[PDB]
C-alpha cells in the first residue's frame, strides 16, 4: 500500500485560465478489500471537492487548488483510509519555501559549427530563479514550436536553479531570417511570463 | 524545517566549517540548507566547490 503525493504542473499555479491540481496516487492495494477513502486537508483544514478516477489494473486522487493558495504556500495533505490496512497514511506537500528571485532569460544561436547540419539548435538559458518550479515554450509569429527539449531545473552556484531549453529547427528556417521567441513562466516574473527572441542578424 | 534530514545536518556541519568560506557565502549555503532540503546534496557540492577555489592563495 504506497502513498506518493505530486503537486500541479509548474504552468497550472501560475496560468489562471488553467487549472492546478494535486494529485494523492496509491499502488499496492487489497484486491481483498480495494475499496479506499481519501480525506483532504488544505493548511489542516478539511476540503472536499476531490475527486476519484476510475481504478486501474492504481487509485488515484485529484483535488483542485487556489492557484494563489499554492503561489501563498498552504499545505495539501490527503488522509487515506483502507480497512485493509492498519492506521491511516498522512502524507502532506508544500511549494519550497525560500526568498523567490527572478530568471534571466538568454536566447543563444546555433554555432557556427553546427551549420554543416540540415537541422540546428536554437538555445534559451534561464538562470538565477528560485524556487525551481518554471515552464517553457518555443513559438514562431504566433504559432507554437513545439520540437523542443528542456532540460530540468538544476542547482546553481548561488543556490538558484538553471535550465537550458533546445528547439530544432530546419536551418532553411533558420538562415531565411524567421523570427523564433522562447516564453518563460515563473512565479518571480512580472505577468508570470516572459519572452525573448531569437533570429539570424 | 521540522524534521531530521541526515544529509541537510551532515551538509550544515561540513559547511559550518568550511575554511575558506567568507561569513556572506556560509551564511547564503546554510539558508538554501533551510529553505531547501531536498537538494541539501547539492548544496554541499557547491559549497565544497567554492571553498577549494578560495584556498589560500
Amino acid at each position: 500500500p504506497s502513498v506518493f503525493l505530486f503537486p500541479p504542473k509548474p504552468k497550472d499555479t501560475l496560468m489562471i485560465s488553467r487549472t492546478p491540481e494535486v494529485t494523492c496516487v496509491v499502488v499496492d492495494v487489497s484486491h481483498e478489500d480495494p475499496e479506499v477513502q481519501f480525506k483532504w486537508y488544505v493548511d489542516g483544514v478539511e476540503v472536499h471537492n476531490a475527486k476519484t478516477k476510475p481504478r486501474e489494473e492504481r487509485v488515484v486522487s485529484v483535488l483542485t487548488v487556489l492557484h494563489q493558495d499554492w503561489l501563498n504556500g498552504k499545505e495539501y495533505k490527503c488522509k487515506v483510509s483502507n480497512k485493509a490496512l492498519p492506521a491511516p497514511i498522512e502524507k502532506t506537500i508544500s511549494k519550497t519555501k525560500g526568498q523567490p528571485r527572478e530568471p534571466q532569460v538568454y536566447t543563444l544561436p546555433p554555432s557556427r559549427e553546427e551549420m554543416t547540419k540540415n537541422q540546428v539548435s536554437l538555445t534559451c538559458l534561464v538562470k538565477g530563479f528560485y524556487p525551481s518550479d518554471i515552464a517553457v515554450e518555443w513559438e514562431s509569429s504566433g504559432q507554437p514550436e513545439n520540437n523542443y527539449n528542456t532540460t530540468p531545473p538544476m542547482l546553481d552556484s548561488d543556490g538558484s536553479f538553471f535550465l537550458y531549453s533546445k528547439l530544432t529547427v530546419d536551418k532553411s528556417r533558420w538562415q531565411q531570417g524567421n523570427i523564433f521567441s522562447c516564453s518563460v513562466m515563473h512565479e518571480a516574473l512580472h505577468n508570470h511570463y516572459t519572452q525573448k527572441s531569437l533570429s539570424l542578424s | 524545517d521540522n524534521k531530521f534530514n541526515k544529509e541537510q545536518q551532515n551538509a550544515f556541519y561540513e559547511i559550518l566549517h568550511l575554511p575558506n568560506l567568507t561569513e556572506e557565502q556560509r551564511n547564503g549555503f546554510i539558508q538554501s540548507l533551510k529553505d531547501d532540503p531536498s537538494v541539501s546534496k547539492e548544496i554541499l557540492a557547491e559549497a565544497k566547490k567554492l571553498n577549494d577555489a578560495q584556498a589560500p592563495k
